[PDB]
């Protein structure tokens, strides 16, 4: 088998568990109050939903998901929401006060009161696994529980596991849009676990995601609940070829095998194609060429920077629904034809491709449009090192003067690891400075 | 300019049992005797893995003399021509920072030396000048301040209040005049012995308070008449707690917020001294921000001198500990250069 | 879980409790005999925050009401929401302190601070998750200064780690009512720079402004005031009571405002306030709720933004709203005004949204302000008080209660050290 263990830390990554569970509910047939209607009418015994739920002898479906937060009011959310009868009842809560926005709160101080629970239940769960393939992890950098508890927690899973694969989905935050003060403290203090732990980083943030839904979906007032969707949407589209047979699988191993180049450098941006209103969905052929042109947009790059100031040092793309093999060449060599795209010299082959039959699912009441193709393209480019640096500086315009360090340091953090911190971000940009020039 | 505050770091040397049973490893692969902190310059260290620059760097074979005559010397030449002088203390568990203040019998300390050449000066200048010695002894605990030679006293007696001719003068605190540096160590152990602690980690006498001894020295003319002259001085002795990351606390309670306190306290102490160094902050400086900084309010400034004896390890058991304690004592004086 | 202990002292403070005790009771639909008649599932969900069971049904508010004349104490009992309280709360002495500091600190509040003391250890040892506390009172009187500090500091040494909330109602330059006020000023200001991490500062001449100006009032009286500090007081701890899309609680915005462990003063504000004949000529928008929340006239502190930067400002919408059209907005603002934020902070901005608006309100916003300007405020207060302290105007009342001038005069240098501190980041940099 082929499961897979989904763990969300901190509200943005509840909430994104939510849509996400919402759309693999959706495309599985899987009723909220988790029976499946479709094995009593026809008969099934033979579908695939053992990647994210399982059975029970009444024929109740429970996902492989573990919900953490350190304040009740979401998981109070999903106990009384719609799916309150799907998840297991271990939706685990702090009940005291959360890390109010500071990662030495939430790594050092009140998040070590929970990590037993977490863990015990993580090992249930893996027990139940027989062919796990790896962690997906949502949280958010900005946030003192989404930085602090899932450093903590992955610092523990790899001590604990180590082998298996560990996939992180981040809300990185924006250049110019905030929504706190010390974003900066709590982005840097998350480098060690991005770097030294996590196997592959896909990084996101919100006011990318803004300008797609005002351009694209021609929504003007997009709210949490559509970022959400197409993040489930990315998600679903990355594990898809492990729930339905495709021309050319890509489990995660070899996903990562053909991703990652070098071990350090794991951060690649992710972008959906077909992201197309309803109105909009007619007056287009939406063909393999079309949709594979528009992964490449720089519009179209779900984090805000710009990928002509960097190098493409690899592409995965993950095609669903009507594909032919043929149309994906053809689209892959307009590519190479192309200027702009510049690929490094080290790199010859270039692109990987998966195709899956099972075209995309459509939330009931979301914005997105029915097709009969899409395309995800996971790249590892060195234009991410430009965010990097931008959050550098902000960084280092609120520890010259040394604000907000007494809240920090207040709570178990030491005053010399905040340069520590600093330090190796300043490596790892070195580092993808120098990966980006051609060799001699 | 000169400026008055002066970094001078010290490098404990390695005890035979640790080097006999970390030096394998070392001998082997040429066990982490990598002498990882090591000495190129007086004034540079970049055997850290970073280039750190420092006021003075004393080395390993550097014994107690030699550090006395280096390091706190003139600040009785300053507190004996009547300006306030200052020495801190810092280093983290197992840097030695015992062994140098204090030292043992064998190998005087700091204190020593500083307390028996003061002694010292005043008996040759007392055919000229009358002179007396006032000591005190107090611990900072949870920014609350506590007589470690009188106690049972009630922490709200003891207070601080802003002197109009610049002096502290924490209220109700026990005063003592010693006559000999004899007695005076006898007084420093009283005081020692009531000073709060608890174990920690395998350790037993981990101090998690920080000490402060305070020598006022009042001088007044003998074979002359004057009115009004005496401009009497203050010499501060600075022990600070190391710093602590909940990490290694277990037990948290009330252990968490003292270790809480004592950081914060620490880092309100650096950004004081960072403002004083840099000339573009003098326009206002925290003092407020904790009652350590608070009650050296006048005992920092341009007019009189301050040392900052930093203890560090070169094991491997304490790199981050060491590094820490660098970048804490580079606060000082950011000097970044290359 | 996330429960709050709220403290009344003072005429002014128990006169503003009782309004923020209606305006809650009516938010989460309680009666005033203590039942629930609401009329949606939410509002009990996080009912413990403020409220305390009791056998047969009813609610009793976790309140406690001290005071050191009965007076303001029978004109509560006597009150539309009087029968909510519990009877056992109600602390008061017979000696008022006679808008004299000395005595409401040392010499009267002596005796009844362990009385409020022990109710205060009874109340907080039954709640599971303190959350923290909240005073309400005024520094420019007597036994409401005096004795709010004192229980401030007993609770302080009592439970450190807990934040505390003080919603001081400053004296005023124009409107003042009492000869003593800069002596009672600084005196409390003395004890709060120290044992607060959060001072929402309120003035009574900024209310009376947006009366007349804002909400075209022909009469205020006392009850819109107290209106007004109530819809703050409810509006800054909606996230512990309601879901909403940011949540933040208290010591989130403590940790997001307070950049140095002394600048905790604030200035409060809240957004939708029209005049009922000019309702219908505007609507009701993110925006112009924006636009509204940063006007330097809508300000409670009676302190002129413009003359200042602001270190930090934090923003709790509460109602259905876009996420994009708050940043974009919360950006526009920080951009056009660049002039008036400091520029060594890359976002000046804490948002908070929550699901729930307050009742006949399609949604509304609470504004937290901490800028520079506010010094000014205590250079006012400084300038009187060296004006009575030359000439020792009315010192003797105070010295005859075992005060001293040397507690003056440390008042007076902290106060002081705290516009200099405030004034140190003013400057360009
Ligand atoms: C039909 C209609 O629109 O009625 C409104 C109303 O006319 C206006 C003018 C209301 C009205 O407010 C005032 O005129 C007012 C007067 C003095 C002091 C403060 C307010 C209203 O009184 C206020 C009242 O507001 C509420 O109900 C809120 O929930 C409020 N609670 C209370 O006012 C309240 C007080 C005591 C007992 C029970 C409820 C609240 C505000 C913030 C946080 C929590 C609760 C409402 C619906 C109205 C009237 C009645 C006319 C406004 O309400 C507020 C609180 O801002 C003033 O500007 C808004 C805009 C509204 O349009
Ligand atoms: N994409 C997306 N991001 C979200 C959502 N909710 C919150 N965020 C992001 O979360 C970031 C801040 O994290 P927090 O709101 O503090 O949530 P948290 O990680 O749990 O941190 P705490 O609440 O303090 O425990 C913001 O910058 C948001 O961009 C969401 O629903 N979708
Ligand atoms: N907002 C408001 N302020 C008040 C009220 N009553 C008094 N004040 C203010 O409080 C100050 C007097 O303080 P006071 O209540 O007498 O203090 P106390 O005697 O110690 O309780 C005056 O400056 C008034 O402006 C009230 O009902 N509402
Ligand atoms: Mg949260």
């Amino acid at each position: 088998m082929r499961e897979c263990i989904s763990i969300h830390v901190g509200q943005a990554g509840v909430q994104i568990g939510n849509a996400c569970w919402e759309l693999y509910c959706l495309e599985h047939g899987i009723q909220p109050d988790g029976q499946m209607p479709s094995d009593k009418t026809i008969g099934g015994g033979d579908d695939s939903f053992n990647t994210f739920f399982s059975e029970t002898g009444a024929g109740k479906h429970v996902p492989r998901a573990v919900f953490v937060d350190l304040e009740p009011t979401v998981i109070d959310e999903v106990r009384t929401g719609t799916y309150r009868q799907l998840f297991h009842p271990e939706q685990l809560i702090t009940g005291k006060e959360d890390a109010a926005n500071n990662y030495a709160r939430g790594h050092y101080t009140i998040g070590k009161e929970i990590i037993d629970l977490v863990l015990d239940r993580i090992r249930k769960l893996a027990d139940q696994c027989t062919g796990l393939q790896g962690f997906l992890v949502f949280h958010s950098f900005g946030g003192g529980t989404g930085s602090g508890f899932t450093s903590l927690l992955m610092e523990r899973l790899s001590v604990d596991y180590g082998k298996k694969s560990k996939l992180e989905f981040s809300i990185y935050p924006a250049p110019q849009v905030s929504t706190a003060v010390v974003e900066p403290y709590n982005s840097i203090l998350t480098t060690h676990t991005t770097l030294e732990h996590s196997d592959c980083a896909f990084m996101v943030d919100n006011e990318a995601i803004y300008d797609i839904c005002r351009r694209n979906l021609d929504i003007e007032r997009p709210t949490y609940t559509n970022l959400n969707r197409l993040i489930s949407q990315i998600v679903s589209s990355i594990t898809a070829s492990l729930r339905f047979d495709g021309a050319l699988n890509v489990d995660l191993t070899e996903f990562q095998t053909n991703l990652v180049p070098y071990p350090r450098i794991h951060f690649p941006l992710a972008t959906y194609a077909p992201v197309i209103s309803a109105e909009k969905a007619y007056h287009e052929q939406l063909s393999v060429a079309e949709i594979t042109n528009a992964c490449f947009e720089p519009a179209n790059q779900m984090v805000k920077c710009d990928p002509r100031h960097g190098k493409y040092m690899a592409c995965c793309l993950l095609y669903r629904g009507d594909v032919v093999p043929k149309d994906v060449n053809a689209a892959i060599a307009t590519i190479k034809t192309k200027r702009s795209i510049q690929f490094v010299d080290w790199c010859p082959t270039g692109f990987k491709v998966g195709i899956n039959y099972q075209p995309p699912t459509v939330v009931p009441g979301g914005d997105l449009a029915k097709v009969q193709r899409a395309v995800c393209m996971l790249s590892n480019t060195t234009a991410i090192a430009e965010a990097w640096a931008r959050l550098d500086h902000k960084f280092d315009l609120m520890y010259a003067k040394r604000a907000f360090v007494h809240w920090y340091v207040g709570e178990g953090m030491e005053e010399g690891e905040f340069s520590e911190a600093r330090e190796d971000m300043a490596a790892l940009e070195k580092d993808y400075e120098e990966v980006g020039v051609d060799s001699v | 300019k000169q400026s008055s505050i002066s970094v001078a770091v010290r490098v404990r040397p390695f005890t035979e049992a640790e080097s006999n049973r970390l030096v394998k490893i070392d001998n082997d692969d040429v066990g982490g005797l990598r002498k990882i902190i090591n000495v190129v310059d007086d004034r540079m260290l970049i055997i850290a893995s970073k280039r750190f620059v420092f006021d003075r760097l004393f080395d390993e074979d550097c014994t107690q003399d030699q550090v006395y005559r280096n390091t706190t010397q003139p600040l009785l030449d300053s507190v004996l021509d009547g300006y306030n002088a200052t020495v801190f203390a810092y280093g983290a568990t197992g840097c030695g920072k015992t062994h140098t203040i204090s030292g043992t019998p064998e190998d005087p300390g700091v204190i020593f030396l500083t307390m028996k050449e003061l002694y010292n000066r005043i008996e040759e200048l007392k055919d000229t000048k009358i002179i007396d010695i006032s000591l005190s002894y107090l611990e900072i605990y949870n920014e609350t301040i506590r007589d470690l030679l009188n106690p049972m006293t009630q922490c709200k007696n003891l207070v601080i209040r802003e002197d109009a001719n610049n002096k502290i003068s924490v209220s109700n605190l026990s005063r003592h005049r010693p006559n000999s540096v004899e007695e005076v160590m006898q007084l420093i152990l009283e005081g020692n012995k009531n000073r709060t602690c608890s174990p920690t980690e395998a350790n037993a006498t981990s101090s998690r308070s920080h000490a402060v001894l305070q020598i006022n020295v009042i001088q007044k003319d003998r074979t002359g008449d004057i009115t009004e002259e005496h401009t009497f001085a203050t010499l501060s002795i600075i022990d600070l707690a190391g710093s602590e990351r909940a990490a290694a606390t277990k037990n948290r309670g009330a252990r968490l917020n003292e270790g809480a306190n004592i950081n914060k306290s620490l880092l309100a102490l650096g950004n004081c001294i960072n403002a004083l160094c840099d000339p573009r902050r003098r326009n206002h400086v925290p003092y407020r921000d904790s009652k350590l900084t608070r009650l050296l309010k006048f005992s920092l400034g341009g007019n009189c001198k301050t040392v900052m004896i930093v203890c560090v390890s070169p094991s491997s058991q304490h790199y981050d500990e060491t590094l820490n304690t660098l970048k804490y004592a580079d606060r000082a004086k950011e000097i970044k250069t290359k | 879980m996330r429960e709050i202990v709220h403290i009344q002292a003072g005429q002014c403070g128990n006169q503003i409790g009782a309004k923020f005790w209606e305006v809650i009771s009516d938010e989460h639909g309680i009666d005033p005999t203590g039942s629930y008649h609401g009329d949606s599932d939410l509002q009990l969900e996080r009912i413990n925050v403020y409220y305390n069971e009791a056998t047969g049904n009813k609610y009793v508010p976790r309140a406690i009401l001290v005071d050191l004349e009965p007076g303001t104490m029978d004109s509560v009992r006597s009150g539309p929401f009087g029968q909510i309280f519990r009877p056992d709360n109600f602390v008061f002495g017979q000696s008022g302190a006679g808008n004299n500091w000395a005595k409401g600190h040392y010499t009267e509040g002596a005796e009844l601070v362990d009385s409020v003391l022990d109710v205060v250890r009874k109340e907080s040892e039954s709640c599971d998750c303190l959350q923290g506390f909240q005073l309400t009172h005024s520094l420019g009187g007597g036994t409401g200064s005096g004795m709010g500090t004192l229980l401030i500091s007993k609770i302080r040494e009592e439970y450190p780690d807990r934040i505390m909330n003080t919603f001081s109602v400053m004296p005023s330059p124009k409107v003042s009512d009492t000869v003593v006020e800069p002596y009672n000023a600084t005196l409390s200001v003395h004890q709060l720079v120290e044992n607060t991490d959060e001072t929402y500062c309120i003035d009574n001449e900024a209310l009376y402004d947006i009366c007349f100006r804002t909400l075209k009032l022909t009469t205020p009286t006392y009850g819109d005031l107290n209106h007004l500090v109530s819809a703050t007081m409810s509006g800054v701890t909606t996230c512990l009571r309601f879901p909403g899309q940011l949540n933040a609680d208290l010591r989130k915005l403590a940790v997001n405002m307070v950049p140095f462990p002394r600048l905790h003063f604030f200035m409060p504000g809240f957004a939708p306030l029209t005049s009922r004949g000019s309702q219908q000529y505007r609507a009701l928008t993110v925006p112009e709720l924006t636009q509204q929340m940063f006007d330097s006239k809508n300000m409670m502190a009676a302190c002129d933004p413009r003359h200042g930067r602001y270190l930090t400002v934090a923003a709790i919408f509460r109602g259905r709203m876009s996420m994009k059209e708050v940043d974009e907005q919360m950006l526009n603002v920080q951009n056009k005004n660049s002039s008036y934020f400091v520029e060594w902070i890359p976002n000046n901005v804490k948002t908070a949204v929550c699901d729930i608006p307050p009742r006949g309100l399609k949604m509304s916003a609470t504004f937290i302000g901490n800028s520079t300007a506010i010094q000014e405020l205590f250079k006012r207060i400084s300038e009187q008080f060296t004006a009575m302290f030359r000439r020792k105007a009315f010192l003797h009342w105070y010295t005859g209660e075992g005060m001293d001038e040397m507690e003056f005069t440390e008042a007076e240098s902290n106060m002081n050290d705290l516009v200099s501190e405030y004034q140190q980041y003013q400057d360009a940099t």
